[PDB]
This record gives C-alpha cells, sequence and structure tokens, in this order.
C-alpha cells in the first residue's frame, strides 16, 4: 500500500530494534507481525528480519497452544489467519516473487517445529507407526493446518508456474528433519500421490543403493497414503526389470504396501 | 578496506551501521565536495560490503553477526544515516556499486547490498542517492543501471501491490531518478514478455512522469548538449520513439511470439503511446527555441533503426492479416515522433535524414506521407 | 519533407481518426514547416474548442494567431456575448453554469479584442450599444475613434425614442451604463447645456419607468432583466444633475 517515503526510517527503526520507541516500551508479537506485513507491503528489501520474526510468532504460538494441549496469557492463535490472509493475498496477487520464499520460510519452521516438539515432548506421538495420531493431533494447533493451507496455495501457485522444485525442496527437509517432520510429506503425498510417491520410490532407492531408517520412514508414509495408488510402484519395479530390490525391502517392512502385492502378484 | 571493514563491522545492533558511516564520512568528506557523483569508492565498499551484504572484503569470508535481522538493522541505520548525512558522498559510496562496476572479488554481493540499499534510501527519501542516480547512468554502464532501476521498479510495484503509488511519490520528489527511469523502462518494455508490458500501476508512473519528469527531461537537456550516440549512457530520458513502437506492436510482436496480456491491452497500450507521445511533443515544444542543438534531431541514436527493424521482423509472420493494424501504427509512431522531433527546429533536414534513416522503415501510407 | 500537400492529407487522416488516434492528431497539428498553418485550421482548432482543460490556453493563445493570418471567425465572440445577458440566471442548474463557463472559458483581454471587429461592424443599435458598454467596462478610457459621441448618440436616442414605459433595451442600458461612464469621463469636452439636457433626459426616462407599469425581481416579458433594469431612478438621477452641476463651473428632508 502507499506510504509517505519519510516515515519508513522510523517505522523500520521500532520493528528491527524491537523495542518502539515513538511508543516507548516493547510491543507485543502481534503489532509487530502487522509492523512487518506493513514493511513487506511498503518495503521488499526489509524481509531479512520479517522471516525472523514471523518464525518467532509462529513457534511461541505452537508453543503456547501446545502448553494448552500437551497438557490436557490465552493462546495467540486469532492472529494466525491474519497472517494466513494477508501471506495468501501476497500469493494470489503475485505468485512470482511470493510463492518460493514463503514456501522454504514455512516448511523449515515446520522442520523446526518437528525437531522442538518430538521427543522433548514425550506425548507428541513420534512417526514409529502413529502417522495417523500424527495427522490428528497436530491439527488441534491450528497454526500447522494454517500452514498445510498456506501450502495448498503455494504448490497451486507453483503448479501453475513451474512444479519442479518444491518436492525437491521436501525431500531435502525430509532427509535433514528426518523422522519428525516427515509426516507433513506424508499428509502431502495423500494430496498428490503419484508424483510424491514416484520420488519417495527415488530416493529410497538411492538410500538403499548407498547402504547396499529414513527410507523405511518414507516407506511407511507411503503405504498409509497409497490408497490403491501402487501402481507406480509397480510400474518402476517393471522399468527396473527392464534395464533394485528396495521395493522389495520395503514390502517387507510395510505389510500395508504388501497389502496390493497379492493383487500386483 | 579491509581492517576498517573488520573494526567497523562490530556491534552490528545499530551500532556497526553507524560507524561505518562515520568512518566512511571521514574519509570522504574531502570527496564530498572534489566530485560527489554517482560512483564507489573502494575504501568504503568492503564496509558497505560487510555491514550490508554480510561479506567482508574476502567474498568467503565469515559473515558480519549472523546476518537476516542484524543485517537488516544494518541496513536500516546504514539509510537512516545516509539521508542524514547531507552528503552525496556516503550515499554515493553506499550504492554506487549496484550497477556501476567496482572491479572487486566481493563485487556482486557488495552490488545486491548496494541494490537493496538504493532502493531502501529511495523509498526513506533519501534525496542524494536519487539525485545522483541520474548522473549514474550519464557516464557508468547503462545496460546494468537500466537493470538494476527496473528490479527495484518491478520489487516496488509487482512484488510490492500498492507501494507504486509511493514510488511515483518519490519519483515526483526525485525528479532525476524519475529521468533516469526513462531509459529503463525502456529496457524493460521490449515487449518480450508479460512483465514487458506496463500495469495500471506503470500507467499512472508514466502518466506522473509525463506531468513532472519532462521538466527534469527539459532541465538535464539545458545541462548539456544533446548528444548524437553518446559514449555508454545518456540518461537524457528521450526514448520516446522506441518505447511507442514497442508499446503500439505490442499486441502485434507479443502475439508473433505474454501475448494474451499485450492483446487484450491493445486499447490501454494504444492510450500509453498517445500519452507518451503527448509528453514527447511538449517536451520538443519546450526545448525548441531552447539550444538543443542539432546534429541528431530527432531523439534516436540509432534506437529508431532497431525498433523498425523488431517491427519489420514480426511484420512478415503473422502479422498482415492478424495484426496489420498494429505494425502500421508503431510504424505512424515512429515517423510522428520523427517528424514532431524535426518540428522543433533540431533536425536541419527535411528528407536528408529521412532518406538516410527512414528509407529503410517499412511500409506504411501514415509513415511514407510523414517522412515525405 | 516538404509535400505539403501530403502533410495536409495526413492532416486530414489524422482528423478522421482523432476520436481514436489522438496521438497523430498532437504529431500533426505541431508538424512545422510544410502546410503547417493550412493544417492548423481544424486540427488546433479542435483543442481549440474542446470542453476540457485545452480551451484555457490553446484558445487564448493559437486562436489569436489564426485571428491575425485571417480574422473571419467572429461566431465565438458574439456567441459568448449572447450567453452573457443569459447567464445570470439559473445559477444554481449545472447545464445553465457549464454553459456560461463554456462561453466564458476565452481570456476576457483576448474574447474583447476578437470581438473589437465585430464591435466596429456592430450595425446593429443594441449590438453597437452592448460593444460600446463593453469596451467602456474593459477600458474606461478607451476613447480614440469616438468618444465625445458616446453618451451624445445614446442622450438622443433615449429622447427620441419619447416611450413611458422603458421596454426599450437599447435605450435603457445606455441610460444605465453609458450615463454614468460619460459623467466620469471627463477627457472629452463638451458644454454644459448638453450634459444638462442629457441629464434631465435621462432623469425624464428614469421618472417615466418608474411610474409605469413594469413587465419579485426578474426580467421583463419582453425584455431582458440586465437591458430594462433601473436602480434607484429618482436618486440616480439626483446624483446625476449634481455630478453634472458640479462638473459645469459649480423623508422631509427638502
Amino acid at each position: 500500500a502507499p506510504l509517505s517515503a519519510q516515515e519508513l526510517s522510523q517505522e523500520i527503526k521500532a520493528f528491527l530494534t524491537g523495542v518502539d520507541p515513538i511508543l516507548g516500551h516493547q510491543l507485543s508479537a502481534r503489532e509487530h507481525a502487522r509492523c512487518g506485513l506493513l514493511l513487506l507491503r511498503s518495503l521488499p528489501p526489509a524481509r531479512a528480519a520479517v522471516l525472523d520474526h514471523l518464525r518467532g510468532v509462529f513457534d511461541e504460538s505452537v508453543r503456547a497452544h501446545l502448553a494448552a494441549l500437551d497438557e490436557t496469557g490465552p493462546g495467540l492463535e486469532d492472529v494466525v489467519q491474519e497472517v494466513q490472509q494477508v501471506l495468501s493475498e501476497f500469493i494470489r496477487a503475485n505468485p512470482k516473487a511470493w510463492a518460493p520464499v514463503i514456501s522454504a520460510w514455512s516448511i523449515d519452521l515446520m522442520g523446526q517445529l518437528s525437531s522442538t516438539y518430538s521427543g522433548q515432548h514425550q506425548r507428541v506421538p513420534h512417526a514409529t507407526g502413529a502417522l495417523n495420531e500424527l495427522l490428528q493431533l497436530w491439527m488441534g494447533c491450528r497454526a500447522t493446518r494454517t500452514l498445510m493451507d498456506i501450502y495448498v496455495q503455494c504448490l497451486s501457485a507453483l503448479i501453475g508456474s513451474c512444479p519442479d522444485a518444491c518436492v525437491d525442496a521436501l525431500l531435502d527437509t525430509s532427509v535433514q528433519h528426518s523422522p519428525h517432520f516427515d509426516w507433513v510429506v506424508a499428509h502431502i503425498g495423500s494430496s498428490f500421490p503419484g508424483t510424491i510417491i514416484s520420488r519417495v520410490l527415488s530416493c529410497g532407492l538411492k538410500d538403499f543403493c548407498v547402504h547396499g531408517k529414513i527410507a523405511s520412514v518414507v516407506g511407511i508414509l507411503g503405504h498409509l497414503a497409497s490408497r490403491h495408488g501402487d501402481s507406480i510402484r509397480r510400474e518402476l519395479l517393471r522399468m527396473f526389470h527392464d534395464s533394485v530390490p528396495f521395493l522389495l525391502q520395503l514390502a517387507v517392512m510395510s505389510p500395508a504396501l504388501l497389502g496390493t502385492v497379492s493383487g500386483e502378484l | 578496506m579491509s581492517d576498517i571493514r573488520h573494526s567497523l563491522l562490530r556491534r552490528d545492533a545499530l551500532s556497526a551501521a553507524k560507524e561505518v558511516l562515520y568512518h566512511l564520512d571521514i574519509y570522504f568528506s574531502s570527496q564530498l565536495q572534489s566530485a560527489p557523483l554517482p560512483i564507489v569508492d573502494k575504501g568504503p565498499v568492503e564496509l558497505l560490503e560487510e555491514f550490508v551484504f554480510q561479506v567482508p572484503k574476502e567474498r568467503s569470508a565469515q559473515p558480519k553477526r549472523l546476518n537476516s535481522l542484524q543485517e537488516l538493522q544494518l541496513l536500516e541505520i546504514m539509510c537512516n544515516y545516509f539521508q542524514e548525512q547531507t552528503k552525496d558522498s556516503v550515499r554515493q559510496i553506499i550504492f554506487s556499486s549496484l550497477f556501476s562496476p567496482q572491479g572487486n572479488k566481493a563485487d556482486d554481493s557488495r552490488m545486491s547490498l548496494l541494490g537493496k540499499l538504493v532502493s531502501m534510501a529511495v523509498a526513506v527519501c533519501r534525496i542524494p542517492v536519487l539525485e545522483c542516480a541520474a548522473s549514474w547512468l550519464q557516464r557508468t554502464p547503462v545496460v546494468y543501471c537500466v537493470r538494476l532501476a527496473k528490479a527495484l521498479v518491478d520489487d516496488y510495484c509487482c512484488l510490492v501491490p500498492g507501494s507504486i503509488q509511493t514510488l511515483k511519490q518519490i519519483f515526483s520528489a526525485s525528479p532525476r531518478f524519475c529521468c533516469q527511469f526513462i531509459t529503463s523502462v525502456t529496457a524493460l518494455y521490449d515487449l518480450s514478455s508479460d512483465d514487458l508490458i506496463p500495469p495500471m500501476d506503470l500507467l499512472e508512473m508514466i502518466v506522473t512522469w509525463i506531468f513532472e519528469d519532462p521538466r527534469l527531461i527539459l532541465i538535464t537537456f539545458l545541462n548539456t548538449p544533446i548528444a548524437a550516440n553518446l559514449p555508454i549512457g545518456f540518461l537524457e530520458l528521450t526514448p520516446l520513439v522506441g518505447l511507442i513502437r514497442w508499446c503500439v506492436k505490442a499486441p502485434l510482436a507479443y502475439k508473433r511470439k505474454g501475448v494474451g496480456m499485450d492483446r487484450d491491452s491493445h486499447l490501454l497500450y494504444s492510450k500509453l503511446h498517445l500519452s507518451v507521445l503527448q509528453v514527447l511533443m511538449t517536451l520538443q515544444l519546450h526545448l525548441t527555441e531552447k539550444n538543443l542543438y542539432g546534429r541528431l534531431g530527432l531523439i534516436l541514436f540509432d534506437h529508431m533503426v532497431p525498433l523498425v527493424e523488431e517491427i519489420n521482423r514480426l511484420a512478415d509472420e503473422l502479422n498482415p492479416l492478424n495484426a496489420s493494424q498494429e505494425i502500421e501504427l508503431s510504424l505512424d509512431r515512429l515517423a510522428q515522433a520523427l517528424q514532431v522531433a524535426m518540428a522543433s527546429g533540431a533536425l536541419l533536414c527535411t528528407r536528408d535524414d529521412l532518406r538516410t534513416l527512414c528509407s529503410r522503415l517499412p511500409h506504411n501510407n501514415l509513415l511514407q506521407l510523414v517522412i515525405s | 519533407m516538404s509535400a505539403q500537400g501530403d502533410c495536409e492529407f495526413l492532416v486530414q487522416r489524422a482528423r478522421e481518426l482523432v476520436p481514436q488516434d489522438l496521438w497523430a492528431a498532437k504529431a500533426w497539428l505541431i508538424t512545422a514547416r510544410s502546410l503547417y498553418p493550412a493544417d492548423f485550421n481544424i486540427q488546433y482548432e479542435m483543442y481549440t474548442i474542446e470542453r476540457n482543460a485545452e480551451r484555457t490556453a490553446t484558445a487564448g493563445r493559437l486562436l489569436y494567431d489564426m485571428f491575425v493570418n485571417f480574422p473571419d471567425q467572429p461566431v465565438v465572440w458574439r456567441e459568448i456575448s449572447i450567453i452573457t445577458s443569459a447567464l445570470r440566471n439559473d445559477s444554481q442548474d449545472k447545464q445553465t453554469q457549464f454553459l456560461r463557463s463554456l462561453f466564458e472559458t476565452l481570456p476576457g483581454r483576448v474574447q474583447c479584442e476578437m470581438l473589437l471587429k465585430v464591435t466596429e461592424q456592430c450595425f446593429n443599435t443594441l449590438e453597437r450599444s452592448e460593444m460600446l458598454l463593453l469596451l467602456l467596462r474593459r477600458f474606461p478610457e478607451t476613447v480614440v475613434q469616438h468618444g465625445v459621441g458616446l453618451g451624445e448618440a445614446l442622450l438622443e436616442a433615449e429622447t427620441i425614442e419619447e416611450q413611458e414605459s422603458p421596454v426599450n433595451c437599447f435605450r435603457k442600458l445606455f441610460v444605465c451604463d453609458v450615463l454614468p461612464l460619460i459623467i466620469n469621463n471627463h477627457d472629452v469636452r463638451l458644454p454644459a447645456n448638453l450634459l444638462y439636457k442629457y441629464l434631465n433626459k435621462a432623469a425624464e426616462f428614469y421618472i417615466n419607468y418608474v411610474t409605469r407599469s413594469t413587465q419579485q425581481k426578474y426580467i421583463i416579458e419582453g425584455l431582458t432583466e440586465k437591458s430594462s433594469q433601473i436602480v434607484d431612478p429618482w436618486e440616480r438621477l439626483f446624483k446625476i444633475l449634481n455630478v453634472v452641476g458640479m462638473r459645469c463651473e459649480w423623508y422631509g428632508d427638502i
């Protein structure tokens, strides 16, 4: 939106320094987040600290929600949907400049929350067969659902422009933030079975070839997601036979994945 | 300076940038009066790179603090210092590295930081930086300056929805920057992509420039004689013929090889071309009795020939039936601009220069009549 | 280049596409050399006759050059003069105000200079009186060709009319305007007897107008409001008589 060219120095000083000088107090995360959104509207080069402040806001909101739920001021969830609206307005107004960076910041903070609140919080179900519990419980925290909605917008924008690197970044984060974040990859594969299960098969084959349990978690996630969508695995097996036994090992470790093996057999 | 950069990089919490600005001001205090043009000093280049790009004199050196938020705070403090420095030396040292080459190993990161800092300074109402930006293209490379200005304009308008009005207000308050942005707009209006077609905000900015930046163009024309094919960049803000030819041929060239954006905006493109032609005619009328010199006459510097070649390239494939009117309009607009420029008395040849240049122009009844 | 006929043809073609292609209009009307002045008859005039801001400056600067080159366009001045009389009503209505502004959009000095040609050829008594009043209002000392007989002709016409009801537009307007101007103008040398006779005739006409039935403050059924208006007949006559006596070598009030 338009703004006077002289107010930017004081506004940016207020946001970045943390302490608001014109008001003479430390503002809450909500007003700072709104100021950062306004700065994104006005000054694109001022995005550097905005993403970090957004990360802090989301992390604190998730921590408050966990305190409200894992042990079961108030929850700060009311500002989260506002951030969703504003970021989606940027995404739909212009997919080119907003789709990759917002998605990267978001997936990185999901990796942070997955590493931070798994194992440290014992009540959080680990990715050890409690994948369905992982999908159910995390929507109790509204921030996660919000981020998945953001990803629906981001992935639609990428599909419109160029859907190539999003899956690569997702798998790279799955490897790095293993095994706690991979439930997001499982849900993503549930939304898009074909491409995601193909890349899961590819990365699992790389893992098996280099080794001779991230691949096991990937296979479990694929088996959970693939409801009559294992034909890609059969096609991959046929192609590998045309010109490799990682699928056999995955089926051995994943009986549900082998549930359709008999029909395929 | 590596040592000065390292010394000034400490205390990134609104203190590193202040120290760097103070050191740069101390070093270039004489430079502020000797020649405060848009040039990059190699002494403060390392300090600017370290305190903004998070990259010291060595390209692979450790970044200043943790960057990001600290880097943003340093950028804000540096912008506040430069805007209130009351000297063009500091702003020029900070921002000029974006497009003007510096011959440094870390010159790419320094250029990115300088571009971000110049965008912030323009948005932070740093008049000296914007004013020197006009002089930046006068002697440095014009392609790099055009690319940097186009990137800044796109970030202000395309990436930031609604901030284009602030950019137009700054351009009105900094007419030197607005005049220097005409060449960047012409370079970015090649009609080779959807972004090349100006948006509604771009149209509003063009209208604002036509209303106000024409005075800056006249002032620049009075500052130095209108040279024909100047060194590497003149920044005279007189790319009217090429812009008109591109805009009129947008529904033809774009359709030939996005296409829908220029095709559906035929009325808007025609209106923008008419406004640009009116602004150019008004500027020529103002710079008619004034000592605008001869020789060159029309403001082409062989850009009219490139526009004619671009039109003719698409004039043979799919143009004759689908968009013959667009090609005819582009040729007529170019010829009309040439004639109106000659109407100011600069072009002292009714048909000598016309036979030299317009003889190779494409076929058009209006253009042929205007030429002859 | 130098093909003046081709330039005129291009100007005509631009005029044909003027409603759509406005760029060619500016490029052709401002095209120097060749048939430039010949093309500055409908191309420049179109901007001059436009209802936008162009008429504020283009008509006051470009039409003057055309008038100097060829003073054959008096329609604008006559239309402005006609609209001026009828512009003193319906101020609240938008249409009347728009028409009055369109009539008066041209500069006052430029309009007077353009209408001076019609003023010289104003054979009509009402038109000549209106032109003389406009000239006096624009310049009170504009008496070079014939200034002495300006008041004399008006007084003679008023006396020759000899109408109890002042329904005559020219005579009433002349008595209202020219008489105060004649009294104020001491440049013209005339006998005191003639001035006294003119003042007496004006006083008699004013008294007759006041006593006779007119035709709320509004225009008369047959005459314009400005032309037939007489403000304070006895008081104005007394003031005129006192002024004449001064210039002639020196309720229950009286």
